[PDB]
């Protein structure tokens, strides 16, 4: 459970070596970890802190839109994330897009690129049995770069006894906001996933290359430290929906949430 | 790994 | 050490699902492993049976020549892997000719697609600690099938220290005959790339998607889990050597190698 | 992700 998240942020305060982000910011940094988080009768949402659960549900609906549009995004009371508001192939044009050439914020990309949720979703349909059921984002900045970037991150799914397992591997994770918050986002799609598809959904395992504490939240996580799990919360779906594009926020109700306190860390 |  | 590998066979035989690969055979199938190995001044060569570390080396020194003749490979006195021998765009062609378009195995596809092995030592070289120096392979049979497949397996490598460490993520993974013998070629190709920058090995990180044991090696699997493992032996490079594509099986010598004896497994 |  969340014993996992606090065992791993407690191993890199104490054997992370100090090593600088592309900008030049202090972490502490490890190489290779990974955590499984039980999807059964249950939502890994972390009660050590309050997660933004409004933040994770809104910005994965607008993910899986396709929207290139901060402004679709902000207006929903959520912040997280050459015209303004246009932020280009992100990972949810990608997600719906794969491969299609970006040109506008209000272009129509109908049947252009691969739809690679889709896909994911027709491929656990047709056999789910297979184990090349993986969908990947690039961060975009990559993407000019040099020819055949790497990913920044794939999902792979799993299906065995009717229930859907995903592993999310990055390549590269902020362990202080960005892990708690992408438990929460890559669980949440797999239930969606998982109840499109018919099946009850199983385990999400998280697993990263460069795990990374940023200096300036070190003395926020060895409080969080302190604070002890809570059972998690359960996630309800209010109703039978049939395609990924038909979900609203409103079918969603997390029940039992019952965090310790919000925890504010430096941006 | 490749260009998207 | 390798009592990881030992608890992951062991965890299969406890609590994998029974499931069926692609050509029917059955297997027992867990998602999400992980291991991680230390390279420093040892080498993780398994001992509870004799891992056949002379088709570990040549067949990795073949994948590094980028060849897709089988023959050049089997003369060695190694078996493992419309004309003769022709594998077509096999892992070491991908490596080193990264979308290229495959004709022949007597062709020449010099300064045809990425280098990816050479882009991987290139940027450990310009910028060690980019955390996107990453290579794939993909399953030739995959290729055909579909637009933008996905891969198969990814090699993460990062520095911090002075040392090289790897992530090797697999799709799926055979737990009784590929797991051993790829944990010794990965672990190589990291003291080799290590050795070629200047660097110290530091871990290889084993993760896996599927993991599954056949049926047919449950048997003998459960006997390889009574034996006790023995210290790893070390790896000794004999020379220097200064570009990937110079070394020799004759450049290599295993030390204090104690194993227990060979398990035969069914192909 | 992709044709490689």
């Amino acid at each position: 459970g969340e014993l996992q998240y606090l065992g791993q942020i407690q191993h890199i305060l104490r054997c992370g070596v100090r090593a600088d982000d592309r900008t030049g910011t202090g972490t502490l940094s490890v190489f290779g970890m990974q955590a499984r988080y039980s999807l059964r009768d249950e939502f890994p949402l972390l009660t050590t802190k309050r997660v933004f659960w409004k933040g994770v549900l809104e910005e994965l609906l607008w993910f899986i839109k396709g929207s290139t549009n901060a402004k679709e995004l902000s207006s929903k009371g959520v912040k997280i994330w050459r015209e303004e508001g246009d932020l280009g192939p992100v990972y949810g044009f990608q997600w719906r897009h794969f491969g299609a050439e970006y040109r506008d914020m209000e272009s129509d990309y109908s049947g252009q690129g691969v739809d690679q949720l889709q896909r994911v979703i027709d491929t656990i349909k047709t056999n789910p049995d297979d184990r090349r059921i993986i969908m990947c984002a690039w961060n975009p900045r990559d993407l000019p770069l040099m020819a055949l970037p790497p990913c920044h991150a794939l999902c792979q799914f799993y299906v065995v006894n009717s229930e859907l397992s995903c592993q999310l591997y990055q390549r590269s994770g902020d362990m202080g906001l960005g892990v708690p918050f992408n438990i929460a986002s890559y669980a949440l799609l797999t239930y969606m996933i998982a109840h499109i598809t018919g099946l009850k959904p199983g385990d999400f395992i998280h697993t990263l290359g460069d795990a990374h504490i940023y200096l300036n939240h070190i003395e926020p996580l060895k409080i969080q430290l302190q604070r002890e799990p809570r059972p998690f919360p359960k996630l309800r779906i209010l109703r039978k929906v049939e395609k990924i594009d038909d979900f609203k926020a409103e079918d969603f109700q997390i029940e039992g949430y019952n965090p310790h306190p919000t925890i504010k860390m430096e941006m | 790994c490749q260009l998207y």
